[PDB]
């Protein structure tokens, strides 16, 4: 359950940063066109970008 | 300062492109050639041209990009070479010009340089070049470790003035000798 969130946070941080960027979340929403893929995007970065970095950590994921 | 990384500015691996052959945010043109984890920007045959810039404009105050790259090619000596822009051309480019080897910081007039080779290395360059108060930082790691955070200093230029809005770009071409030009990442920062 816990290893199953970090399994999920893990699967599409493709770079090993421990971090979520939108690049990677494009890839884990991932033909949609890409005014749909910003605005999904965006909103997470909204919904959990507590700190404003550009990244979901596994903190900001978790929640 | 406060770095923001900003995806919609920024390409990288292992899943570069997009099923339909594009990059998401960006677009590319002439003989640009995008692959799962590198846009060849211009290959090695004659002639070439090839771009690849933001479809959207930018407009931050102070910004970074870091650009991981390859030249490369049979000879000693190649062409043309690749450049990195923001622009509205207005605004700066950062020129590797091949054909020296030579990098160039032009804005619309060649301002600054340095002597760097950045063809034919074991790992990939790094440049890494960050606007802040006003001045064009240009950071290079030449290829010859893979420390990602290994620069030497190139050029810089204080007192510079760009376009409050631009795209983010990169072009490369080749002559009658020719490289391949790829570059394996874009990754762009705001900063506060
Ligand atoms: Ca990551
Ligand atoms: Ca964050």
């Amino acid at each position: 359950p816990q290893e199953l969130q970090l399994h999920y946070f893990k699967m599409h941080d493709y770079d090993g940063n421990n971090l979520l960027d939108g690049l990677e979340l494009s890839t884990a929403i991932t033909l949609m066109s890409e005014d749909e893929l910003i605005n999904i995007i965006d909103g997470v970065l909204r919904d959990d970008d507590k700190n404003n970095d550009g990244y979901i950590d596994y903190a900001e994921f978790a929640k | 300062p406060h770095r923001r990384f900003e995806y919609k500015y920024s390409f990288k691996g292992p899943h570069l492109v997009q099923s339909d052959g594009t990059v998401p945010f960006w677009a590319h043109a002439g003989n640009a050639i995008p692959s799962s984890d590198q846009i060849r920007v211009a290959p090695s045959l004659k002639s070439q041209r090839g771009s690849v810039w933001t479809k959207t404009k930018a407009a931050f105050e102070n910004w970074e990009v870091e650009v991981t790259f390859r030249v490369t090619g049979r000879g000693r000596i190649g062409a043309d070479g690749l450049a990195i822009w923001y622009a509205e051309w207005n605004g700066v480019g950062i020129f590797f010009d091949s054909f020296n080897p030579a990098i160039v910081i032009i804005g619309n007039q060649a301002l600054a340089s340095c002597q760097r080779d950045f063809r034919n290395k074991p790992y990939p360059v790094r440049a890494k070049i960050t606007y802040y108060q006003n001045t064009l930082t240009v950071m290079i790691n030449n290829g010859f470790t893979p420390d990602k955070n290994d620069y030497e200093f190139c050029a810089k230029v204080e007192n510079m003035i760009i376009p409050a809005q631009g795209h983010f770009g990169i072009s490369a071409a080749t002559g009658g000798l020719a490289d391949d030009h790829d570059v394996l990442s874009f990754l762009t920062f705001q900063l506060t």
